[PDB]
């Protein structure tokens, strides 16, 4: 009788029927639809600020 | 061990002798089959008588079957107690029924 109890009255119910890390998921990069600075600041530091004056004295 | 025997009815147009057989033979193995038909032109009464090995397999069909909604029809099968079983409900079961053209036998006749 076993042969209908089970695969075949379940069948007619569906035949179909360590540790824990977070998983790696698709981290995107920014594509901003506006770039925060309208233009970008012109270089801070070169030749004409980095050598202000040459010294003269005695020493020197 | 004990002849399970189970009555089907409300058969749906085509749940004939072997379609039944091809499908409740793999619930468990059938022995005598046969489906009620008319005497005139053997059409179908629409309803079948079939034995299992075992009651146990024969109340198996009993409690899935039972009311099944097919092609509209809601399938109606029991079992039959062993008490009030006749002695033929398989008198010529298995057996492709003979149709007899009794209109063109008379023509010929």
């Amino acid at each position: 009788v076993a042969k209908a109890k089970g695969a075949q009255k379940t069948v007619q119910k569906g035949i179909h029927n360590t540790t824990f890390r977070r998983p790696k998921t698709l981290q995107l990069s920014r594509k901003p639809k506006y770039a925060r600075k309208s233009v970008a600041h012109a270089p801070r530091l070169d030749e004409y600020k980095i050598i202000v004056n040459p010294i003269n004295s005695e020493s020197a | 061990k004990k002849k399970g025997v189970l009555y089907v009815g409300r058969l749906p147009h085509g749940f004939y002798e072997k379609q039944m057989r091809m499908y409740f033979s793999q619930f468990g193995p059938v022995l005598r089959l046969r489906m009620s038909r008319n005497r005139k032109t053997g059409s179908s009464k629409h309803y079948a008588f079939i034995e299992f090995e075992s009651l146990d397999v024969a109340n198996v069909v009993a409690e899935t079957m039972h009311n099944y909604l097919l092609y509209g029809k809601l399938l109606q099968c029991k079992v039959i107690p062993e008490d009030q079983v006749h002695e033929n409900m398989f008198k010529g079961a298995d057996v492709p029924f003979k149709r007899i053209p009794h209109a063109t036998i008379a023509r010929l006749q």
